[PDB]
């Protein structure tokens, strides 16, 4: 879970 | 399978908040073997991670993790390496005219919802939210929208899925591929900019910012655009769904017993889309009575922390008049959201326009997207009124 766009 | 938290489990994806609550009650700082990370479920500890870059880094290269192509960017560096890009973007963003944006959006929402009122029923996610937020983000940045064929939704799905790659290793390469595709779109934009908007300002503001015009700035612009598109659509679908599923809540907004000001904030706290923000521990630290070692990853579960009863009385209830409401929906610190003002205009404009159709009601079962990091729906069947 890495909030990366 | 994890004894306490399986974020891609369908039963958890249907409703993660009871799992969050139980996890926070039993192991507020919990070692998750599968995600290979500590999970923080408490508002005080998430804020502490988010505020301390020297001790919790987004640059996972600092714990010997190579950053894949397309991913070294504004989001994946810390000060001072990040501060030039952060300042270039902050300047480019503050140079914009938000009233012009708000007004053009209000015309657009009102027209879109009179169109959808003509139908028997429609899907709020694909027929309103996605159309609306894509208009919002391309107008704000100053570019011509991409074409929304099935290949676009396919790259979007891969990129979203790629955020959960630690739990599904086959998701990584399609996310890089998808992010490269949108970099090819960003390069086009930067290589022939239009006259106004955030992206023209970046090109104009480069000389002497300290930022080179390379793939790092390109990856940064892609992430600005993709977050600007998807995250508000995730929010709009969660918000309207919660209002209709919560008895009395829409009636409260329709009657005007509460303002959009406290209501929109409470909607962000309750069902904000961002669920996790990960960081790399650069120095041994104690959190929640647990020794977090240098080299380990920690994850702020801000969706869980926004329902922390230590911070919010009656945290599991949608109280549209909540005050104060110190939610973490938009993050904190060096990496806090650059679009929060655009986010809130979209939410006030969308909600203001729906309140023109007081008889709005569900027309089917919502469907939850199979994502854990960034939570939203893939359909919300509705009929207007
Ligand atoms: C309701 C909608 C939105 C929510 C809930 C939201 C939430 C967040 C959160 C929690 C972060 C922190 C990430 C971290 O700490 O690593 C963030 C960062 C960011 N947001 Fe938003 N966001 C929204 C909409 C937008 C929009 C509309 C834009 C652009 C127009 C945008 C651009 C960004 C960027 C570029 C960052 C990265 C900042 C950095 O790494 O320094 N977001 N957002």
């Amino acid at each position: 879970m890495r909030y990366l766009h | 399978t994890d004894p306490l938290f399986s974020p891609l489990d369908p039963a958890v994806l249907a409703d993660p908040y009871p799992v969050y609550r139980r996890l926070r009650e039993t192991h507020p700082v919990y070692w998750h073997a599968g995600l290979d990370s500590w999970l923080m479920t408490r508002h005080a500890d998430c804020t502490a991670i988010l505020r301390d870059p020297g001790r919790f880094s987004t640059d996972f290269r600092k714990i010997d993790i190579p950053t894949p192509p397309t991913l070294l960017s504004l989001q994946t560096l810390d000060p001072p390496d990040q501060t030039p890009l952060r300042h270039l973007a902050l300047d480019a963003v503050r140079a914009q005219d938000l009233d012009a944006l708000r007004k053009e959006l209000t015309l657009f929402a009102d027209q879109l919802l009179d169109e959808l009122a003509d139908r028997e029923s429609f899907d709020f996610i694909h027929d309103y939210a996605d159309v609306f937020t894509l208009r919002a983000i391309t107008r704000f940045i100053g570019v011509e929208p991409p074409e929304t064929d099935e290949a676009f939704a396919r790259f979007n799905d891969d990129l979203d899925h790629s955020m959960d790659a630690q739990l599904d290793p086959d998701a990584e390469e399609p996310g890089l591929r998808a992010r490269a595709h949108f970099n090819d779109l960003v390069r086009s934009w930067l290589g022939d900019p239009g006259p106004h908007g955030v992206l023209p300002d970046v090109v104009r503001l480069l000389p002497g910012s300290g930022v080179e015009a390379d793939d790092v700035l390109v990856n940064s612009v892609r992430a600005f655009f993709h977050a600007g598109f998807e995250v508000p659509s995730r929010f709009l679908g969660n918000a309207l769904a919660a209002l209709l599923a919560t008895p009395g809540a829409w009636e409260q907004l329709v009657r005007g017993d509460v303002g959009l000001d406290t209501a929109v904030e409470e909607l962000i706290r309750y069902v904000g889309p961002v669920q996790a923000l990960a960081r790399a521990c650069l120095q041994d630290t104690e959190l929640g009575g647990m020794a977090v070692k240098e080299g380990q990853v920690v994850t702020a579960l801000i969706g869980a922390a926004n329902r922390d009863p230590d911070q919010f009385p009656d945290p599991e209830t949608l109280r549209l008049d909540r005050k104060p409401n110190n939610h973490l929906g938009f993050g904190r610190g060096a990496h806090s959201c650059l679009g929060l003002n655009v986010a809130r205009i979209e939410a006030h404009v969308t909600l203001g326009a729906l309140l023109r159709h007081p008889g709005v009601r569900s027309a089917g079962e919502p469907v939850v997207r199979p994502n854990g990091t960034l939570r939203g729906l893939s359909r919300l069947p509705l009929t207007l009124g």
